[PDB]
RNA sequence: GCGAAACAGUACCGUGAGGGAAAGGUGAAAAGAACCCAGAGAUGGGAGUGAAAUAGAUUCUGAAACCAUAUGCCUACAACGUGUCAGAGCACAUUAAUGUGUGAUGGCGUGCGUUUUGAAGUAUGAGCCGGCGAGUUAUGAUAGCAAGCGUUAGUUAACCA
RNA sequence: UUCUCGCAGUCAGACAGUGGGGGAUAAGCUUCAUUGUCAAGAGGGGAAGAGCCCAGAUCAUUAAAUAAGGUCCCCAAAAUA
RNA sequence: UUGUGGUAGACGAGCGUUGUAUUGGAGUUGAAGUCAAAGCGUGAGCAUUGGUGGAUCCAAUACAAGUGAGAAUGCCGGCA
């Protein structure tokens, strides 16, 4: 159950995006769409459109319930920001940065879909332990 | 080196009122701009003195090893003929003479064209003349087919 | 190679005791309270397994001090402000708080350790013998 | 003694590189004390001095 | 003859990083500071291999002396009693473990009677 | 003023922790199909049921 | 019931059905060794050293102590001498008794 | 490595002499993600392509430091370069290994160079990571080791093949 | 510790005692001769530590007997008169 | 038997890296480089396993080293 929706480089600081989206992580979309359409934040429309596209993809492209989906995790990645020079007093200058962001949010259907990650990590370390065991099995 | 790179000698920084290192040059060997004084030097001799007496003693020892190696069976001038450049029959000969893997060296003093047109397609076989054979080349083969005229000349040379 | 020492873990027990202060003098009662709480009297002492028990001290006010000491050595407490030193004598503390005085003495007598603050509050000190702390069925362990 | 096996007889004696290494000397002092004139580049004044 | 030579240094730094782990945040990811903390921990280890060996003796002596004074006789007089008659060599830790196995320290305390 | 040393990330995150944002107050808007934030107007332009102002 | 043995310079109070590590005493794996420098087995003690008292033990493996990294250094004076330490030992257990 | 693997002495700097950078990599063949969904679109998601889409044109690769979130644990009366050894408690089960992961608490613990009489220092240096970064060679000499020759030896320099 | 050969560093030291020079027979003062220490070497006692006292370390060991010093409690060891 | 502190400083004995000479091996059944793991090491270092990865590398001996990185208020790139 991935239901992700990547964004790839809208110009906004992810520092504020994380801060605004703790309030929606782990909760459904019906109670979140109204509040995001009403919250006074710049990234509100962005995240609302992203989650709408994610829901549309989940229902159409894959096909799931919808009544039990909720935000699995926040992440607002730090891609290449852009550097510009600004002049100041006494013929001095500073070299300021303008931030961009990658936005991708997964949607989960059950109270689960976390533990199997640990299960498969344990599996890939097990296949290592049998691999190591077979090393000494040479005769 | 320092003066071998292009660049005007001058301080980009003022010697005072700067918190960075001294940096009294635009280019400095600890930059990537160059100035390296430790690199490839094209002035070595690439030669070491070796006396002819010790070299001749080494030749005597290596030919003694060759005669004692026993894998130096004799060949004749007439056998170097009978082919133009046909290595395939020569290859069948050499595999019938149990040499395929180890290098094979030919000694000669007459410069037969039949052998030189052959044995010049494979790295495992090569001919060389007594005046030009070196100790490394002798021990590069471990498998030599010796001609009959080098014997008396080598004995008299000592 | 292994002679590993054995100490109990997660095992604890604290009892109620009764001790007098009529003939006692501050130093000896203080050392006995300190090594009682501090575990210096248990065959199975463990530095981090509740070495302390519960103590009740009764009638501290009639403690005897060697004369002029009561007005010779002065007990000072500094506040956060300048001139914050409030200075008291033995006769003053004997009528206001000597239980706090022996409290201070045993706390300065005990190691300054993270557990010693929990050790130091294990003792209930009163100038009388009619209070609630006597309803826990204590034991008459005096001169201990 | 072949190209597959070549060992000399007691050669390659003790070498000294003063630019690298710090666990066996030859570091910054490089076995010649400290604050000497010879520490500066092109030391070793004229033997007649 | 130019050689980049980057793998050996990064392998050595990986080894230095792996020397210690679980440190206080930035320490377990700061190469030079991690090396210095590893050196300080080695100093701790040596100094402790001294101190703990010298302090086990004190701990055993105290834990015996507590019971012994609860039996009525001091530790030093006990050592003298051993010395003057029936010199029994024993570890102070083993006299501790004799208490942990009860009903047996009684044999010692009856044997100490000369 | 300037500190002699760089600030640890732990005070960065711990001090920023107070910047946690409260949630919005909502209501129930019945005639207009909206879950309107409390004591404001809805997307239909109806505040407490009145078409005071045109939708568009 | 129990015994006290002296291995190296250390005493060991060992009861029955107990396994333990001691110093390497040149014992092959799986062999039986009678230990004699013992004291206080069970109402049995000798004044200087206990006499006519032994204890059976069976070795099960040889091991090396945990590799400690002793890096002894003098700071600001360039001393950095490093060494790694593993100490041999033997893991063994008693069997029934012997006296 | 020529400054310059590219439209390089280019951009750019000064008004001018002069100064003066950086950046390459698709797949096998683009067949370069056709068709559908959402959105204004970029784009994303399906689907398809293709051996592979951790091959998607963001393209040979993708460590560190940098920024996040979560498995299991601890932590909101506490004087600490935050670690060692002991140590429960908890959660587990490996390069079967005197098991691992965190560590309530006890015992103790004033950085690394630098130069220095002597620095834990309020002397200096370091924000971090990565890369780079400073005893070579020529002609000789000195001494040692090793080898060769050998008491009218030995060596050839330059030079020729 | 004498001889030869090679490689050096070392001439900005400090502390204390013993006796001195100056000074105020003043200074953790300077300069000295001897003695030891630190530099160049840590530990235990002095609460703290380069020079003081006992000291002169391959490493490890859940061992014992001692030196200076210490044994009402912090903090480990005793009492008797 | 003597030891086995140790600055500067002297000695001895070593490890690792690049490539040339050769033997030898391995290699889409997956080289290098990579991260991850709960090894071996007296130390310079040497493994093993599993996934990324997509095509050379290593074992042994010599030779020549743009041959050994934590500091230079070092230089660059990115990041605070």
């Amino acid at each position: 159950m991935i239901a992700f929706a990547k964004q790839f480089r809208v110009r906004i600081s992810p520092q504020k995006a994380r801060l605004v989206c703790q309030l929606i992580v782990g909760k459904k979309t019906a109670d979140a769409q109204n509040i995001l359409s009403n919250t006074p934040k710049k990234a509100a429309t962005l995240i609302a459109k992203l989650l709408n596209s994610a829901i549309a993809n989940a229902t159409n492209n894959h096909g799931m319930n919808g009544d039990a989906l909720y935000v699995f995790e926040c992440v607002a990645n730090q891609g290449p920001s852009m550097k510009r020079t600004i002049p100041r007093a006494k013929g001095s200058s500073n070299m300021i940065t303008k931030r961009s962001s990658n936005l991708v949010v997964k949607l989960s259907d059950n109270p689960n879909e976390r533990q199997e990650l640990i299960k498969q990590q344990k599996a890939l370390v097990k296949k290592r332990v049998e691999g190591q065991q077979k090393a000494k099995m040479a005769r | 080196t320092k003066g071998e790179v292009r660049g005007g000698g001058k301080k980009p920084y003022k010697q005072k009122h700067t918190g960075k290192a001294r940096q009294g040059s635009t280019r400095n060997p600890h930059f990537v701009g160059g100035g390296i004084v430790f690199g490839p030097k094209p002035n070595r001799n690439y030669s070491l003195k070796l006396n002819k007496k010790a070299h001749t003693a080494a030749l005597h020892t290596v030919w003694s090893e060759k005669l004692a190696s026993d894998n130096t069976h004799l060949v004749d001038q007439n056998l170097f003929n009978k082919t133009e450049g046909k290595t395939k029959v020569m290859m069948q000969f050499l595999k019938s003479a149990k040499l395929l893997d180890k290098n094979v060296l030919f000694v000669v003093n007459t410069l037969n064209t039949n052998l030189e047109q052959s044995t010049s397609n494979i790295k495992n076989v090569q001919v060389k003349h007594l005046d030009k054979v070196s100790v490394r080349d002798l021990m590069l083969a471990n498998a030599l087919l010796v001609e009959k005229e080098v014997l008396k000349a080598l004995e008299g040379k000592f | 190679k292994t002679s590993m020492l054995t100490k109990e873990q997660a095992n604890k027990r604290r009892q109620w005791y009764i001790v007098d202060a009529a003939g006692l003098v501050l130093g000896k009662l203080a050392v006995k309270a300190a090594d009682l709480i501090r575990g210096k009297n248990k065959v199975d002492f463990t530095p981090n397994q509740d070495c302390g028990d519960y103590l009740i001290i009764i009638n501290s006010d009639q403690v005897v001090l060697t004369g002029n000491k009561k007005e010779n050595e002065f007990w000072y407490h500094h506040s956060q402000y300048i001139g914050g030193i409030k200075k008291v004598s033995g006769r003053d503390m004997l009528k206001k708080q000597s239980d706090k005085l022996v409290y201070n003495a045993v706390k300065g007598m005990l190691p300054d350790n993270r557990l010693s603050r929990r050790w130091i509050t294990k003792v209930h000190v009163f100038k009388g013998d009619k209070h609630n702390m006597e309803a826990q069925k204590p034991t008459t362990l005096n001169w201990s | 003694l072949n190209q597959l096996k070549s060992v000399p007889k007691a050669r390659n004696h003790k070498t000294k590189t003063l630019g690298r290494g710090h666990g066996s000397g030859l570091g910054k002092t490089s076995g010649r004390g400290q604050k000497g004139q010879k520490a500066r580049k092109s030391g070793l004044t004229r033997p007649g001095f | 003859m130019r050689i980049k030579g980057g793998k050996q240094t990064r392998v050595r730094r990986k080894k230095w990083l792996k020397q210690a782990s679980g440190s206080f945040g930035t320490r377990h990811a700061s190469y030079k500071v991690a090396k210095q903390t590893v050196i300080q921990a080695a100093k701790y280890a040596y100094r402790d291999r001294r101190n703990k060996k010298r302090d086990f003796r004190s701990l055993w002596i105290l834990r015996l002396n507590a019971a012994l004074r609860e039996q009525g006789m001091t530790y030093s007089v006990f050592i003298n009693l051993l010395k003057k008659h029936n010199i029994e060599i024993n570890r102070k830790v083993l006299s501790e473990l004799a208490i942990k196995e009860p009903s047996k320290f009684n044999l010692i305390v009856q044997k100490v009677k000369s | 003023a300037v500190q002699q040393r760089r600030s640890s990330k732990h005070r960065r995150d711990k001090r920023r922790s107070h910047d946690a944002l409260t949630a919005q107050a909502l209501s129930v808007c019945q005639k207009c199909g909206k879950k309107k934030l409390f004591h404001r107007v809805c997307s239909c332009g109806m505040y407490g049921d009145l078409r005071v102002k045109k939708a568009y | 019931m129990h015994a006290i043995v002296v291995c190296g310079s250390k005493q060991y109070l060992v009861h029955e059905n107990d396994t333990f590590f001691v110093e390497k005493l040149e014992a092959p794996v799986g062999k039986e060794i009678q230990l004699d420098k013992v004291l206080m087995l069970d109402e049995k003690i000798g004044a200087p050293y206990l006499e006519k008292a032994r204890v059976v033990c069976v070795v099960e493996k040889h091991g090396l102590q945990r590799k400690v990294n002793v890096i002894k250094h003098i700071s600001q004076k360039h001393h950095l001498k490093k060494y790694g330490h593993r100490q041999p030992y033997t893991k063994l257990k008693v069997v029934r008794f012997v006296h």
